[PDB]
């Protein structure tokens, strides 16, 4: 499989998440994707296929992970944006203010701006800290996808938020959505990780 | 909020 931010990808034949970023650990290929998303060693599918095992995780406190690919996979420094893509350029933290999209197999590509940092979402398993709330809209199954500024500078991966009945926030006007994804460059250091760019 |  070529992979792509935002693609969907099932962990051990059930649970469905999205792709959050190509990375490089040293020769091994993998993706950064949501804590929450997997436990260590869980099998990644992407398209009925297997392509990796979920190497290490931290959730709750964090919700961070990164999934070990095989060498057969071909990782790619973009994002899916409807049938077109965004190229990663780098990892610079954009600004409360700053406009931002974000890709995943449920809402697809949803843009809005980054409106607090810091945040704690109290999720049943635990609290999760730190993380960067954006009024972009979001669907049961984009977490661990990408958050992404137009000009190609990877902010995050998809966590979670004040989802509804209907399984996503967008139905409700972007003043009241929280929409919180987990800071990229903590996931890069901790796992020693390079991001693929292009 | 929760999880996604």
């Amino acid at each position: 499989a070529n992979i792509v931010g935002g693609i969907e990808y099932s962990i051990n034949n059930a649970s469905l998440c999205s792709v959050g970023f190509s990375v490089t650990r040293g020769a091994t290929k993998g993706f950064v994707t949501a804590g929450h998303c997997g436990t260590v060693n869980a099998t990644a599918r992407i398209g009925g296929a297997v392509v990796g095992t979920f190497a290490a995780r931290v959730f709750p406190g964090n919700d961070r992970a990164w999934v070990s690919l095989t060498s057969a996979q071909t990782l790619l420094p973009r994002v899916a944006n409807g049938s077109s893509f965004v190229t990663v350029r780098g990892s610079t933290e954009a600004a409360v203010g700053a406009a931002v999209c974000r890709s995943g197999r449920t809402t697809g590509y949803q843009c809005g701006t980054i409106t607090a940092k810091n945040v704690t979402a109290n999720y049943a398993e635990g609290a999760v800290r730190g993380l960067t709330q954006g009024n972009a809209c979001a669907g049961r199954g984009d977490s661990g996808g990408s958050w992404i500024t137009s000009a190609g500078q990877a902010q995050g991966v998809m966590s979670g938020g004040n989802v509804q009945s209907n399984g996503n926030n967008c139905g409700i006007p972007a003043s009241q959505r929280s929409s919180l994804f987990e800071r990229l460059q903590p996931i890069l250091s901790q796992y020693g990780l390079s991001l693929v760019t292009g | 909020a929760a999880p996604a």
